């Protein structure tokens, strides 16, 4: 639901406004209607209300980072003029109440309407589509309400003690409501220990098993030693839920709420959601969090941490002015030692603030800020940037409670005046690589269900580690959750566990971790088969819904924003205009991702074993030379100009720990001698368009790791797909194909195979790899190509061809003026036929 | 001055011992205004009979269990605060509870004294085990709300008169909430939704009725101050 | 399925429709051209509603019903 | 009031349009005393007004 | 830096600045000059922001310029808490008149004031009302002195728009709780009482100035009349003889203004049009409507007309004859969606106003006026705002530092003159040399009782606030002060915007841009690429061609929706039709084929 | 145990427009919620008097100013809406103010008509010199609440008439406290302690009693079940 203004509601809908004014005799015609609702006469709000009940509205935030930024409400019409937003939806519009704007937009046509009431409803789009997570769950003041009331304190009033002499247990209760009126009478608090018997919360799995061995049904009571306030949270979530019992931390609720997106329906989530949100405001008003200086407590060390240190940065000084370093050292040298002092001081105002003050409380829950923002306003503000952006040596020592002094407000104003316009810089290259992913994979879309191929791609779930637990892999939730199994999983007796072409969810990787199988074979988009698109099955399941991909899915713009939208966060090349070229100095972001997507050389470019063998490692006065001798080969091989400043590769097994590239090592084909970048060219030649793929879609994922982001695999695999889609032919035989000319992989095979009438003379060609901008600037449609090359070549070409033009491009037919051929428009959907059964229809 | 509209009061029926009450149209702000005044009626001024001491003769100091039966002493107490009883006494009752034998020992095993009713003789209480017994007595008499157990520390002439929790009233659980609805072309007016769920000695509607005269009758007192101070009427 | 009544336009329920139609995208269509069948009726060959109406309910409120309801048939455009 | 005392460097005679990069409008430390680093106006002339 | 009573300082080292910018350490032999005061970098504005140490630059910066955007009211408060830059930024600004030589207030009235100077001269100051500001605000004057009262020389004698006995008074000091509340304050909104309605605490009034002329014309002069055409008389009841709006008569989104008729070209009536002339006895007139109107969305009472005229030897426009400005004034109260904020950057809009009996009041049953949300303050960093709250409070109420065993030790640096105050006793804290935290948490515990005796606030700042609406005590204290805060020139009633069908671009045959225009909403390309991502196919096309540039579609959908008729399918853009038949100019047979290899169609 | 003691109210005076109500026993936690029950009736819906509209002889609407008059329309209207009036009669009643020459007008100055009363006349209205004349008629009805200022087309009024707030509140502010009772040997019911001070249009004891009337006619609705 939304809050809709009277006044804009009525502007909108009036042309139905006027046709349901004429119908009920209130105006005798149309321009009587008309100056009705321009006049705004009194009988206008009676039929709006009318007008207005199960129409759908969409509203949009600009600008649309993401899909989520656009979502169709279900209106009601508020006095004011101020639109009224659900607090859920705030983090998917990314909007502030603080002055914000949004556009409404009123769709008229029936399937304008069916699309907005079903494919864009806000209800449905829970989860993120990046990464499948939940998107619309409790925040803010709704976290520090639940932190709140699920809370277990020791000593709180009535708490349960064990039994005593002439006393049995003193905090065991019959039931919640029981507790209830113990609470209202203030004899006992909602964060106190107790023991209750509750007989509509189901139990813990674990108690379940042991107390109820022929399984738990409603009206079983079991004594459960919880607090009351954790069983309240556990009636807002759905009857079957396990009980759960544990203090809700925002990691916490995240993990129940896509528990619950596995096992329970959508509107299950979003009611459930609901009451969260409710029952988090009513206990966060009177959780009583507040701010005063009393509660901004400042460390008692602060005084002897900052003494220390000054010692250390006037012995510094007395280093520097006996001439032993040089300026920039003695800078750098009183930044490594204040940002010390500052960790120092940040531990120790950690350490001393008590586990209930509102300050801490707010960061501690996950609901707001972080320890940071806490140092700064209470321990102590830290090093400043120059306008250059290098550290300033001298700290501002002084915290925002304190008040910093005149110099080093003046100081500190630098970063905050380049922050201003950083931002708005920082927004260009996110723009730029968007466009580009974009372009590269607008039509992928999904054409058919399944291409019945075998090939796929080995992920690892967990190592079995040196301990009887195996530990899950980190990445398993981005590379392994969320894909189809191309083969059978079988465990250590060889029992089937999963079958092929299953979902791999959370329940199925825990059940695969407890039989100990470490790695599995997955579909990917990589492998697929498929002539034109990707079908259903490689791509698997659907991260915004969960359930496997409906033919129609325009996946690849999807992929495109998700990779796009984060961009903002990665490290980017210096702003400034003056200073030598920033390449010396390795900025592993976003320049990093734009070199690989484009498939340049790396300018840190590592050669790779092209034979697996032996190595043979000598060294000279600035160059290495690294020799390969194949242990089942012949000749060996040599590379004997690799920079000396280039360290050489590190291997640095678990125990072993060879460390540095050692002679008399071995080394397998595709392996990296030296450290840097592997060049893909090179890794294409050596292994193969697999093993390329494979690498570029590591590479990316490393650099989105690494600064924080957390993007699926397949977003990136849907990217990757375009980049080896052509082969380039060396010679012809017994066909048409000219040599040098770059041709589709799908058809050089089907030539390939159709070349029949004296079986087989191959035309020899090999896979090209082409940067994102390149594959991006090819398509087999005339009508597209017309609007990239030089028209007349184009359109002479098509006619004397006489070749048709199939629609199937989007970019082109938003020239048609054609409705795109995904979802909704494609064929399969389009061309539906409704009848009522004979059955239904006898009613009439 | 006349109200712009009468309130009405609707019932609905949720469980045998469970009804939910909406209120509406109530002047803007009212909503609140009668909600906590109800819930706090229903939960405080209904009278009603509960247990407040059991003691159980097999049993001095070792509270955590006693022979011949599986079910804790806490499960004991638990059960028979579970109990359902009413009187027409207004003066502490005795209540003589044994049983001998294996098997379940129930509410209706028990024998009330005259003028005493239990309203759930199906209650389970306890499961008697071979060579087993029970035999404890009930302390009942009449209060209002709710009362944490009294503790008779100066009790010299027993020592294992365990005292507990006593639910007076018949009403158990009260929730209430305040929505917004439309008359005419104003959507300031109020709507009171009140759930009410009650023990079996009475029906939702009963307490409801007592709760709203005993509200009646305490306003009077402010209103008796100036009987004729102009209020506004319905 | 436990779950409260729907409200507003999420009745009936989503995941129940879904069960009852290929993919969300042949729903649309399925629920699009019932609407528009519906509303060609009230204006005057088609069947018209097959559920009791409601007292201004929409044609596509109407139509969904219907097919949460069982009471219609469709065959892939393909 | 803080109108009348405004220092645009934008203007004829003054900087480019198009000119008018990151660089020029920062905080360098001859404003003390003589420019107030925080008032500015939040248009598209942070720091050149 | 600290200087003894010579000024030698008191210090071994002292912090400098040298000459790359550099701040550092010198020893108190090497300094060669000082700054004048701690005030010396800030500029008037920032100068007004107190405890301008515990914010950060951005907030500072934000704060700073809110202050600029704040919308005179009808009744101008000076801040409880402030620094002493608003007495002399107000004078120096001008709005405040000031006598300019000493003399006895001879005569004080509402328009003027006549002051008798001591040397026998005469002067006469003749205050602005209701005038309208560039920015539609309202400049009105009052005076502050009484008829034979003694003014010294450069004394303020009448207040400005904006100002109090000649001191700024850009905002207005509340009762303000840090607490969330059923999430009405959520994300940074704001809950106010009714109080702030009824009492028209926060109201303020705005003019607009609409404009008309009648100009020459190929077919003649434009001419201004009441007897406009095709008019009822319960239109235009309220025009004067001269046709323009009597002055005092309220007006409404819609209502004429100045009434306006411009000659008019061949007729050539419909068959239809002559049959209604016939039958309505219609005689010929050469004249069409354009009379002024009240734009949509805005009404007032009228206070003022200017009329400008050639024949009178006023300057005009060449080809103009006549020129007419009406004044429409309206007296707005704070509503939803308006924005206010405090000094120190922190900012909202009003989210709820809740009536009285519901907000949370004080033991002795005083309501808070404001509530803000706790988790505001501390990830912005500017905590100076809860030290003017704390500050404001302790200005309320008057306090009084015990010296019967002498002075506290928190209290030797306090000047002995704030020792007492009384009640509502306005003090001043600089920028840069203010109140220090223990100077403000020692006064804290100094407040003086209220009315019954009974200390509201502890010395920690907060209070045991009562639920309004459920009638419970808040489980823990909350802290209460009073805020200075002020409302911005953000208000809804010029933001809501909406469109159903209006003027078009002819240029480009899109929807006009803008409020002013009655123009849409634009829709990107990012937009494009999120419909596409959903897959809603039908809702992009519409999206893109019935309600844009598609005139035929656009009719059409229009008067299907009138008529009650399902939406009509779109297809065959007049661009793809041009694009086909220049196509076909040379020479390339193209045409449009169905399903996979089928007939054509149309 | 149960007890049959009644609960009783008592008041006392602390001035001539404030007062302290005591009720007392009350059942333990019943006293917070019917005190904020009383408070909430008495600061919403208790009857009063107060001024609907305003026409200045000299003037045609508020943003102008009269004469000799110190005081410009907005500020002589601001005033008045701090005037506290009593009436008798439903329909409205019609007050006059006509002064002239130098001199304060307060509200002492209003001559009204029979069945109203000015509780307040020291009130400040405006400050004449020797040229001002002052001629207000000012219109005052019977009502509850706060009801904003109506529109003069809406009432068909001719122009000069200036539409004013109406407040329709005589109570002023009004708080409650909690404590024990020595009930007995129980010792924990609770004792409810009202305190409400009024503008002097009406007592406290009045301002109570209407409360209780009202809060008497809404619970009537629940005691309608048998
Ligand atoms: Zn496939």
């Amino acid at each position: 639901q939304c809050g809709l203004p009277k006044l804009m509601a009525l502007e909108l809908f009036k042309p139905f406004v006027m046709k349901r004014l004429v119908d009920l005799n209130h105006a005798q015609n149309i321009k009587s209607a008309k100056r009705m609702v321009e006049r705004q006469r009194p009988q206008v709000w009676d039929v709006l209300e009318e007008v207005i009940a199960e129409h759908p509205v969409l509203l949009n935030r600009a600008p649309t980072l993401h899909r989520l930024g656009i979502q169709a409400f279900e209106p009601q019409l508020v006095e004011g003029k101020a639109i009224q937003l659900h607090p859920l939806v705030c983090e998917a519009f990314n909007a502030d109440f603080d002055g914000d704007q949004m556009a409404v937009h009123l769709p008229l046509s029936a399937e304008a309407q069916a699309e907005a009431r079903i494919l864009m409803l806000s209800s449905n789009n829970i989860l993120s589509p990046a990464s499948g997570k939940p998107l619309a769950m409790p925040r803010l003041d709704m976290v520090t309400g639940l932190y709140y009331l699920t809370t277990l304190v020791e000593g709180a009033t009535g708490e349960y003690q064990a039994a005593t002499k002439d006393a049995p247990e003193q905090g065991v209760y019959s039931s919640p409501a029981e507790a209830i009126m113990a609470m209202d009478r203030g004899a006992l608090s909602v964060r106190a220990k107790i023991k209750v018997r509750l007989t509509e919360l189901r139990p813990p799995t674990d108690l379940e098993a042991q107390l109820f061995e022929n399984g738990w049904k409603p009206g079983d009571a079991w004594t459960a030693e919880t607090t009351l306030g954790r069983v309240m949270f556990n009636e807002l979530l759905p009857k079957s839920y396990p009980f759960v019992n544990e203090q809700m931390h925002k990691k916490v609720q995240a993990r129940i709420i896509n528990d619950l997106a596995e096992r329970f329906p959508m509107i299950v989530v979003a009611q459930t959601v609901d009451k969260l949100k409710d029952a988090g405001f009513y206990w966060a008003t009177r959780s009583g969090v507040t701010v005063s200086m009393a509660d901004v407590l400042v460390p008692p060390q602060k005084q002897e941490i900052l003494e220390r240190h000054e010692a250390e940065a006037d012995a510094i000084e007395r280093k520097y002015q006996r001439g032993a370093l040089n300026h920039t050292e003695r800078n750098e040298s009183l930044v490594k030692i204040w940002q010390d002092a500052t960790e120092e001081v940040g531990k120790a105002l950690e350490e001393f603030y008590p586990a209930d003050n509102p300050i801490i409380t707010i960061v501690k829950s996950g609901a707001t800020g972080n320890l940071t923002q806490t140092r700064t306003l209470a321990g102590m503000k830290g090093l400043v940037t120059n306008p250059k952006g290098e550290f300033i040596p001298r700290p501002i020592k002084s915290s925002f409670r304190e008040g910093l002094t005149v110099l080093e407000y003046f100081i500190n104003t630098h970063g905050a005046r380049k922050g201003l316009a950083d931002t708005a810089l920082r927004t260009a290259d996110s723009g730029y690589l968007t466009r580009r992913l974009v372009d590269v994979s607008q039509d992928v879309i999904v054409r058919e269900h399944d291409c019945e191929t075998e090939r796929g791609i080995n992920v690892t779930l967990a190592e079995r580690g040196p301990d009887g637990t195996l530990i899950r892999d980190a990445h398993v939730e981005t590379s392994a959750f969320a894909r189809t199994l191309a083969t059978d999983a079988v465990d250590a007796n060889g029992n089937v566990i999963i079958e092929r072409g299953h979902d791999l969810g959370d329940p199925a990787i825990d059940a695969l971790l407890a039989a100990g199988i470490t790695t599995v074979k997955v579909r990917s988009v990589l492998t697929c088969t498929s002539a034109t698109g990707v079908c259903a099955m490689c791509y698997g399941r659907s991260m915004a819904t969960g359930k496997l991909v409906d033919i129609g899915e325009a996946v690849g713009i999807v992929a495109a924003q998700s990779i796009g939208e984060p961009g903002t966060q990665l490290t980017m090349r210096t702003f400034h205009q003056g200073g030598v070229t920033g390449g010396a100095d390795i900025v592993g972001g976003l320049p990093r991702v734009q070199e690989l997507f484009e498939a340049r050389v790396p300018r840190n470019k590592a050669p790779i074993a092209d034979v697996a063998g032996r190595v043979r490692l000598e060294e000279s006065d600035k160059f290495f030379k690294i020799t390969i001798v194949p242990d089942d080969g012949g000749e060996e091989v040599v590379y004997d100009k690799l920079s000396k400043r280039q360290r050489l590769r590190v291997i640095t097994h678990e125990d072993g720990t060879e460390g540095v590239l050692s002679d008399g090592d071995h080394v397998e084909v595709g392996d990296q001698l030296m450290e840097g970048a592997a060049d893909p060219h090179e890794v294409l030649r050596v292994q193969g368009p697999r093993e390329v793929q494979i690498h570029l879609v590591k590479e990316v994922q490393e650099v989105y790791r690494a600064q924080g982001v957390s993007i699926h695999d397949k977003h990136i695999e849907v990217i990757v797909r375009q980049m080896l889609r052509r082969v380039t032919i060396i010679d012809s035989g017994s066909t048409e194909f000219l040599p040098g000319s770059l041709t589709e992989r799908a058809e050089f095979e089907a030539e390939n195979r159709r070349v029949v009438a004296e079986g087989g003379e191959p035309a020899a060609g090999r896979p090209v790899l082409m940067g994102i901008t390149k594959a991006s600037l090819a398509t087999d449609s005339w009508l597209s190509a017309a609007s990239f090359q030089e028209t007349t070549r184009v359109l002479t070409d098509a006619a004397i061809n006489c070749r048709s033009d199939k629609l199937n491009g989007l970019k082109e037919n938003v020239i048609i003026g054609k409705l795109i051929p995904a979802g909704t428009g494609i064929s399969r959907y389009r061309n539906i036929q409704v009848q009522p059964t004979e059955e239904a229809r006898a009613a009439a | 001055m006349l109200i712009s509209q009468r309130p009405t009061l609707s019932e609905e029926t949720v469980a045998e011992n469970r009804s939910r009450f909406v209120i509406e149209p109530l002047e803007p702000g009212f909503g609140y205004t009668l909600g906590n005044s109800l819930r706090r009626t229903l939960l405080s001024s209904i009278p009603g009979a509960a247990v407040t001491s059991i003691r159980i003769d097999g049993v001095l100091h070792e509270f955590t269990t006693v022979p011949g039966v599986k079910e804790d002493v806490t499960d004991i107490i638990l059960n028979l605060k579970g109990l359902v009883v009413s009187s027409d006494d207004d003066e502490p009752v005795t209540m003589y509870l044994r049983k001998q034998g294996p098997g379940v020992v129930t509410a209706g095993d028990i024998v009330p004294p005259a003028g005493v009713t239990v309203h759930n003789p199906d209650m389970h209480i306890a499961t008697l085990n071979d060579k087993g017994k029970l035999e404890v007595e009930l302390v009942v008499e009449r209060g209002r709300g709710y009362v944490p157990a009294v503790q008779n520390k100066a009790s010299g002439a027993e020592i294992g008169r365990i005292p507990v929790d006593s639910i007076y009233s018949p009403v158990l659980k009260v929730t209430y909430k305040v929505e917004a609805t439309r008359v005419e072309q104003r959507t300031d007016f109020d709507k009171l939704i009140i759930d009410v769920e009650t023990k079996n000695s009475i029906s939702p509607r009963d307490a409801l009725a007592s709760a709203g005269g005993t509200l009646v009758e305490l306003f009077g007192l402010a209103r008796e101050l100036n009987a004729d101070s102009e209020h506004i009427e319905i | 399925s436990a779950y409260d009544t729907p409200l507003g336009i999420t009745n009936p329920p989503i995941d129940e429709l879904l069960s009852r139609a290929s993919s969300k995208y042949a729903l649309v269509i399925y629920a699009a051209k019932r609407a528009r069948q519906i509303n060609d009726y009230y204006n005057q060959e088609y069947v018209g509603p097959l559920v009791e109406p409601g007292l201004q309910e929409k044609p596509l409120s109407i139509a969904l019903r219907e097919i949460h309801g069982d009471l219609l048939e469709h065959t892939e455009g393909e | 009031l803080t109108h009348k005392r405004r220092l645009s460097a934008l203007g004829p005679g003054g900087l480019s349009r198009e000119r008018a990069g990151l660089e020029v409008r920062d905080v360098h430390p001859s404003h003390y005393g003589r420019m107030c680093p925080i008032e500015t106006p939040e248009g598209p002339n942070i720091g050149l007004i | 830096s600290p200087t003894d009573e010579n000024g030698r300082f008191t210090e071994d080292r002292v912090m400098v600045r040298k000459k790359g910018g550099e701040v550092e350490f010198v020893s108190a032999d090497q300094v060669d000059y000082m700054d004048v005061s701690p005030r010396q970098m800030v500029s008037v504005a920032t100068a007004m922001i107190p405890f301008l140490e515990h914010d950060d630059a951005n907030r500072a910066l934000m704060g700073a310029n809110m202050q600029r955007q704040a919308v005179p009211l009808v009744r101008s408060e000076a801040p409880l808490v402030g620094t002493g830059m608003e007495l002399r930024a107000a004078i120096d600004a001008g709005d405040v008149v000031v006598a300019d030589k000493t003399g006895v207030i001879e005569e004080v009235s509402a328009d003027y004031i006549t002051v008798m100077a001591d040397d026998g001269t005469r002067q006469s100051y003749r205050l602005r009302k209701f005038a309208r500001s560039n920015h539609g605000t309202c400049a009105n004057q009052r005076p502050i002195v009484d008829a034979g009262q003694r003014v010294e020389a450069g004394q303020v004698i009448a207040d400005g728009p904006c100002t109090q006995n000649g001191e700024m008074a850009l905002g207005k000091n509340l009762l303000v709780a840090i607490m969330p509340w059923e999430g009405h304050n959520y994300e940074d909104a704001i809950i106010l009482s009714n109080r702030l309605v009824e009492e028209d605490v926060l109201t303020s009034i705005h003019i607009e100035e609409h404009e008309i002329d009648a100009r020459d014309t190929k077919l003649g002069a434009e001419e201004i009349t009441r007897d406009i055409p095709n008019v009822s008389d319960e239109v235009l009841a309220d025009l004067d003889e001269r046709g323009i709006v009597r002055i005092g008569a309220e007006v409404r989104d819609g209502d004429i203004l100045v009434g306006k008729v411009t000659p008019k070209g061949e007729t050539e009536l419909t068959p239809e049009e002559r049959l209604l002339r016939a039958i309505f006895g219609e005689k010929a007139r050469e004249v069409r409507d354009t009379s002024l109107k009240v734009p949509h969305g805005e009404s007032g009472k009228v206070i003022g007309i200017r009329v400008f005229s050639r024949e009178d030897d006023d300057e005009l426009p060449a080809g103009v004859n006549e020129l007419v400005r009406v004044y429409v004034a309206q007296k707005r109260k704070i509503s939803d969606g308006d924005k206010l904020a405090g000094r120190h950057g922190n900012k909202g809009v009003i989210g709820k106003i809740l009536p009285v009996e519901d907000m949370p009041f004080l033991p002795d049953g005083t309501p808070v006026d404001i509530i803000l949300n706790t988790h505001g303050v501390p990830r912005r960093m500017n905590i100076g705002q809860i030290l003017e709250t704390h500050l404001g409070w302790v200005a309320k109420a008057g306090w009084n530092i015990d010296v019967a065993a002498g002075v506290p030790d928190w209290a030797s640096k306090l000047p002995e003159e704030l020792y007492s105050a009384p009640a509502d006793s306005t003090v001043a804290t600089p920028v840069f040399d203010g109140a220090q935290e223990g100077e403000l948490a020692g006064l804290l515990g100094s407040t003086l009782p209220n009315r019954d005796g009974e200390v509201m606030v502890d010395a920690d700042g907060k209070s045991t606030l009562f639920d309004g609406r459920s009638g419970e005590p808040f489980p823990y204290p909350v802290t209460v002060g009073y805020m200075y805060i002020l409302k911005l020139h953000h208000l809804v009633d010029d933001k809501i915007h909406a469109r159903s069908t209006g003027p078009y671009s002819m240029i480009t045959q899109q929807p006009l841009g803008g409020k002013a225009q009655f123009g849409g909403q634009r829709f990107g390309e990012m937009e494009c690429w999120a419909m596409q991502a959903y897959g809603a196919a039908y809702t992009l096309q519409e999206l893109l061609t019935i309600k844009s540039d598609d005139t035929v579609g656009r009719v059409k959908v229009y008067e299907a929706i009138v008529k009650g008729e399902n939406i009509p399918e779109p297809g065959i853009p007049e661009s793809f039709k041009v694009l086909l038949k220049e196509l076909q100019s040379l020479c390339l047979n193209v045409e449009v084929l169905s399903s996979d290899g089928a007939a054509i169609e149309m």
